[PDB]
């Protein structure tokens, strides 16, 4: 399944992941795609902080949905 | 001769637009509605203007009617309000590249991670950290006229512009009560600048209130803030003259 | 302006369909952004008097809500001593640009008919209404008469 | 001279203006660099509203000064 991750500057990185993939896996893919370390990534969907233990189906992230990416220290 | 329900003008079908409930509006009214939502005081969700319609304008009609800049800024503001709903008002943008980032609000070392920027700043005075070592924001501002004039101007601005604890937008009151409802959905007080929880924050004893120490609802803090701004200006001029070696106003006229 | 077109249309619709409890509407065609009128309630404790009100529309109408101010004094939990009303349908957070003045007036009349003491501008009158409406109503009748 | 503008979202854009340039020109440059219609731009400098009738020199706006765009919210 194809999802979009928009960064703060507006860069929209497209990801191919399964609905049963954990947010930790999504952040690891973001790392190996762009280089952002997962311990610094924060994913947000509908204003809820996505936990590294939940999955795309837990937040019901559907096809071609947008996830907002913010950075920590 | 189809009549728009918003502006009441008559147009043909080609110059119209609809929502999911097939309400008919003119394209210019939808444009001004999105403008009031994005670059003005309005809700984020471009809902159908009619109250009977819980639905909204579909994204296809938006992408067909709204210009490119309005739609881009709409998406940007949606991201802004989602960040506000997520990590509240802890996102700080770099003074050199506006690159947003999150910090715990306990450390002032904002090193812009953007490789095209990577500038170490201080989130309190927007000053460079390599110069800011061993010195406070006051001292680093006093070390230069370019720093001090701008710092005084920013103090005079903050003395009036009231920031929202959610989207961080600056607000002023045109008229009315001291309860401010931001366009992101957060309520605040125009006297104490605190995120209120409703109308149980103000005083409702109209009979000088000596039964509750709560903020008034109709008091205009215009004169107080103006006097504070004028005092900031005067004291800044005095400081400049006192530490100016025989040298030669910071801010607009005070009327 | 959109405000001018919309308010001339709404006025042309009111002048044909007069409102039952809102009468004597006065608007200068040279300044459509201020309306004056008389609220004429149907039910006790307010049905022995009438109340002058003013509606002020922003220049950005209908994309921002109007404000209503009572000029006549009224005894009501949701209207303060300066005549300001916090009519929810025209709050900034609820406002829909499709809302027309006839609906705003209907909402105001419904509030006048049935106070909402849970969210009051005058907590004293809200307490009196919620605890003993008969007493509230007598006080309001006397205030309307006076 | 180089001045800055704070948008409603909070971003800082950089403008290159002259002291004799008017508030109309400033708002036009803001619209060119961000898309904000000048009719919906409310400008504040050091806690003072920038009226279009005057000019930057009438507000003592110098180099590296930051103007702010704020919301003209009503009261309720
Ligand atoms: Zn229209
Ligand atoms: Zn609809
Ligand atoms: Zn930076
Ligand atoms: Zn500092
Ligand atoms: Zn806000
Ligand atoms: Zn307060
Ligand atoms: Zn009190």
């Amino acid at each position: 399944m194809q999802i979009f991750v928009k960064t703060l500057t507006g860069k929209t990185i497209t990801l191919e992941v399964e609905p049963s993939d954990t947010i930790e896996n999504v952040k690891a893919k973001i790392q190996d795609k762009e280089g952002i370390p997962p311990d610094q990534q924060r994913l947000i969907f509908a204003g809820k902080q996505l936990e590294d233990g939940r999955t795309l189906s837990d937040y019901n992230i559907q096809k071609e949905s947008t996830l907002h990416l913010v950075l920590r220290l | 001769l189809i009549e728009c329900r918003c502006c009441y003008g008559e147009f043909p079908f080609e110059e119209l637009t609809q929502c999911a409930d097939a309400h008919l509006f003119c394209k210019e009214c939808l444009i001004r509605y999105a403008q009031e939502a994005v670059f003005g005081s309005g809700k984020l969700e471009l809902s159908c203007m009619e109250g009977s319609c819980t639905c909204s304008f579909p994204t296809s009609e938006l992408e067909k009617v709204l210009p490119q800049t309005i739609l881009y800024k709409y998406y940007e503001r949606k991201a802004e309000e989602e960040v506000a709903a997520a990590y509240a008002d802890e996102l700080v943008r770099c003074p050199s590249c506006s690159f947003p980032a999150l910090l715990d609000s306990d450390v002032k070392r904002f090193s812009c991670p953007n490789p095209h920027c990577r500038k170490e700043t201080c989130r309190k005075c927007q000053g460079l950290w390599k110069e800011h070592n061993g010195l406070t924001c006051e001292e680093l501002a006093e070390k230069d006229d370019i720093k001090y004039r701008t710092s005084i101007e920013e103090k005079m601005t903050a003395a009036r512009i009231r920031k929202c604890h959610k989207c961080g937008t600056g607000l002023i009151k045109s008229e009315g009560a001291n309860r401010m409802s931001c366009r992101c959905g957060a309520q605040m007080c125009y006297l104490c600048r605190v995120s209120i929880n409703g109308y149980d924050h103000f005083c409702q004893h109209p009979r000088p209130c000596q039964e509750c120490s709560r903020c008034s609802l109709w008091t205009d803090p215009t004169e107080d803030d103006e006097k504070l701004i004028e005092e900031i200006q005067k004291e800044a001029e005095e400081e400049q003259k006192r530490k100016n070696g025989e040298n030669t106003r910071i801010g607009p006229p005070l009327e | 302006m959109a405000a001018s077109r919309r308010l001339m249309k709404e006025l042309e619709e009111i002048r044909k369909c007069g409102m039952k409890n809102f009468r004597n509407i006065q608007v200068d065609e040279a300044n459509l952004l201020t309306w004056q009128g008389l609220i004429v309630p149907d039910n006790p404790p307010y049905d022995k008097g009438a109340f002058r009100i003013e509606i002020n529309f922003p220049a950005e109408y209908p994309f921002k809500p109007p404000k209503i101010t009572f000029k006549t004094k009224i005894y009501h939990p949701n209207i303060d001593e300066k005549g300001q009303v916090k009519l929810p349908v025209i709050s900034a957070e609820n406002w829909k640009p499709a809302t027309k003045t006839d609906q705003v007036i209907q909402s105001l009349i419904a509030l006048v008919n049935d106070p909402q003491p849970e969210h009051p501008l005058r907590a004293d009158l809200a307490e009196e209404y919620s605890k003993d409406r008969k007493k509230f109503c007598k006080n309001a009748e006397e205030f309307t008469k006076k």
